[PDB]
């Protein structure tokens, strides 16, 4: 419940939501590239 | 699989930014406390 | 249909935390206004 | 508005954005059912 | 295709979500080095 | 970073994500629509 808690959480979360941006963006370039085989 | 994968990277990231945003309102509040 | 209909719930799910990141922007300007 | 206005509208926000997170992860549940005989 | 594109369209909106979540990061972190 | 420049930052991702919203909004509209078609 600590500010260096926040700071911590933070950062984790951070992280994380970068992550699965990225996953999300090859995941559309893949999902596109298919769509435009099919 | 894939748009459905994505479906779930969406519903994911929705849900850390979530997380994200409490913690935001957390630290609002702790200003506030010793602020106000 | 149910990729479409969840599709809406992402959706509306996106367009309420803009509503909550607005209220933090007051929030954070407020206690700005209140070390002022 | 007053500081508590503020606190009721975070908690209504966010009991509207989870309730629709719970929506969304039970239709994932089905959408990937489904997503294998077809 | 349409549903593709709504993906992207989602995608973009949770981007820019987390791009202005990070400036509220900032400004909260602006206001506790004060209090401190 | 300077809070003019913080305030200037939020009101441009602000506004972006409101048109990627009304946009997201409008392609969800014919989704329906086409999906309903189909």
């Amino acid at each position: 419940t600590t500010w260096e808690a926040w700071d911590r959480a933070i950062a984790e979360y951070a992280a994380r939501i970068e992550a699965l941006i990225r996953a999300a963006q090859e995941q559309q370039e893949k999902n596109e590239a298919a769509l435009r085989e099919l | 699989s894939g748009i459905v994968q994505q479906q779930n990277n969406l519903l994911r990231a929705i849900e850390a930014q979530q997380h994200l945003l409490q913690l935001t309102v957390w630290g609002i509040k702790q200003l506030q406390a010793r602020i106000l």
